[PDB]
RNA sequence: AGCCAGGAUGUUGGCUUAGAAGCAGCCAUCAUUUAAAGAAAGCGUAAUAGCUCACUGGUCGAGUCGGCCUGCGCGGAAGA
């Protein structure tokens, strides 16, 4: 089972998504089901580790933001262009 | 596959077979030909018995961690090598004597062939059988 | 020797040295496979 | 050697490289071979590429050529002044953007696959990466 | 001697001992003669191969002859023999590489149980069941 | 890592059937025998020998091995 600790983003944009990735997390976003879009931000090593396994794509993982729980699915992955790193993933809930 | 646990393992899967069977030997590792030694071997799983296993894992830690279960004395891994060789006829069987037989003709060493008696109350030879 | 831009092992027995700041592949098993400069 | 056959019109403005690349997955094989510099392809380049790989996987497995070349580059003759009308197409070139994938192969254990794309790398005039496919 | 003192792996079936006309000079390091090579060989290698592979011993002794432990009949010659079909590696995956049943590699231990023995007697019978089945194919009987 | 050592006698392998020689082309073929026999490593590779792919045992007691990213360096670097 995946669990992911995750920051809820208090700036979003270009500017701040940016410094996140060059302090070494990048930004995510939750959404998916009846309430609002959560954007989160994620320490991008364990992630980057996590998703090397096939599996990370198909089981439901658990994302640990402000002590609640979150059932989620990877749902769409950005990868930076030509570095093995991650830009940015979306999670549907459930 | 010789790991922490894996030679933990050997060591008391190769225990088991002296607590339930009869003194076991060994064999050093100084020079080796091919059909001596191959043969000589080749005799001793048909004469002593085919579960005799040549494989060694009775490094100085090893040996002493699990096998010391029964005979603490068991500490004599001093060897320079190990092939043991079960003896399902009896004890000081075949095996006891190939090994005794074998320790100054046709091998290089046998690591000294001491034993493992059973009791360990004292060295016999117990080679005799009144009747 | 050679004297090549590129030098690498070519055999099991080249060993690479960095003698005086200079990259060497030493080989005992083949003359032919010393090279000079990293 | 690559060409569009029957293209629109002969000549093309220099234009410029810039943005990253829009191809960047391993699409159709396992293995990619996916550039993380900057640069022009030419037909040459990719021919000479191709070979190398078809050579180090002695025409094993499917090999694809994700990137065509499809820009004309043109060169005015030897002495000639400037000026007096572009000069005449003389090859083709593909413009590459870091992240464009530019070979895909499959049938081939990882590290024959590994040294087919090094020996295809040495022939490219743009730096290069190893990349397998993924999920999502 | 089984393990030859030179053991120069040239040398043609049982039929005629170690040929060296077949062999040809390049396995000349062998001193094989009329004196150690027509006597033992030649008269004791009968109901082992006829025309079947079977390598001849080149070993030499101390003894001013050459006279040691051989073996039974070669695996490769019994349990070859005792099949029919004459092939093997090479060719074992476009066609058979011979015959190995249950009969044959029987008949090929009771054959080469003699002296060519392992860890037992029944370890020998998987020695000959391995040298007619491991060519390549193997019957279902 | 170094050191105490080893690894066919069915097996010129059934094998391109004159073998291509315990490791030429040759296909697979531990084939129990395993501290080991791969039907192949440099020697002999067309071939004996004593070293010896690999592989462990034995010794002897803290790490060892490769990758990946990244900072700063090294070579590549010859003119009047
Ligand atoms: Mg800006
Ligand atoms: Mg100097
Ligand atoms: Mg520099
Ligand atoms: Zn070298």
């Amino acid at each position: 089972m995946f669990t992911i600790n995750a920051e809820v983003r208090k700036e979003q944009g270009k500017g701040a998504s940016r410094r996140l990735r060059a302090a070494n997390k990048f930004p995510a976003i939750i959404y998916g089901g009846k309430e609002a879009p959560l954007a989160i931000e994620l320490d991008h090593d364990k992630v980057m580790n996590m998703q090397a396994k096939a599996e990370f794509y198909s089981e439901v993982l658990t994302i640990v933001v402000d002590g609640k729980e979150i059932k989620v699915k990877a749902q769409d992955v950005q990868r930076h262009p030509y570095k093995p790193k991650l830009q940015h993933i979306d999670f549907v809930r459930a | 596959m010789a790991l922490n646990l894996q030679d933990k393992q050997a060591i008391v899967a190769e225990v088991s077979e002296v607590a339930k069977g009869a003194l076991s030997a060994v064999v050093a590792d100084s020079r080796g030909v091919t059909v001596d030694k191959m043969t000589e071997l080749r005799k001793a799983g048909r004469e002593a018995g085919v579960y005799m296993r040549v494989v060694r894992n009775t490094l100085l830690r090893r040996a002493v961690e699990g096998t010391p279960f029964e005979c603490l004395k068991d500490a004599f891994v001093g060897p320079t090598l190990i092939a043991y060789s079960m003896e399902h006829p009896g004890a000081a069987a075949r095996l006891f004597k190939e090994f005794a037989k074998a320790n100054a003709k046709f091998e290089v060493k046998a690591a000294a062939f001491e034993g493992e008696l059973i009791p360990a109350s004292q060295i016999d030879r117990l080679a005799t059988l009144p009747t | 020797m050679k004297v090549r831009a590129s030098v690498k092992k070519l055999c099991r027995n080249c060993k690479i040295v960095k003698r005086d700041g200079v990259i060497r592949v030493i080989c005992s098993a083949e003359p032919k496979h010393k090279q000079r400069q990293g | 050697m690559l060409q569009p056959k029957r293209t629109k019109f002969r000549k093309m403005h220099k234009g410029r490289n810039r943005g990253l690349a829009q191809g960047t997955d391993v699409s159709f094989g396992s293995f990619g071979l996916k550039a993380v510099g900057r640069g022009r392809l030419t037909a040459r380049q990719i021919e000479a590429a191709r070979r190398a790989m078809t050579r180090a996987v002695k025409r094993q497995g499917k090999i694809w050529i994700r990137v065509f070349p499809d820009k004309p580059i043109t060169e005015k003759p030897l002495a000639v002044r400037m000026g007096k009308g572009k000069g005449n197409v003389e090859y083709w070139v593909a413009l590459i953007q870091p992240g464009k994938v530019l070979y895909e192969m499959d049938g081939v254990p990882e590290e024959l696959a590994r040294e087919a794309f090094k020996l295809a790398a040495a022939k490219l005039p743009i730096k290069t990466t190893f990349v397998t496919k993924t999920v999502m | 001697a089984k393990k030859v003192q030179a053991y120069v792996k040239l040398q043609v079936a049982a039929g005629m001992a170690n040929p060296s006309p077949p062999v040809g000079p390049a396995l000349g390091q062998q001193g094989v003669n009329i004196m150690e090579f027509c006597k033992a060989f030649n008269a004791k290698t009968d109901s082992i191969e006829k025309g079947l592979p079977i390598p001849v011993v080149i070993t030499v002794y101390a003894d001013r002859s050459f006279t040691f432990v051989t073996k039974t009949p070669p695996a490769a010659v019994l349990l070859k023999k005792a099949a029919g079909i004459k092939s093997g590696s090479g060719k074992p995956n476009k066609d058979k590489v011979g015959k190995i049943s249950r009969a044959q590699l029987q008949e090929i231990a009771q054959t080469k149980a003699a002296d060519m023995t392992g860890a037992d007697i029944e370890a020998m019978t998987r020695s000959i069941e391995g040298t007619a089945r491991s060519m390549g194919l193997v019957v279902e009987d």
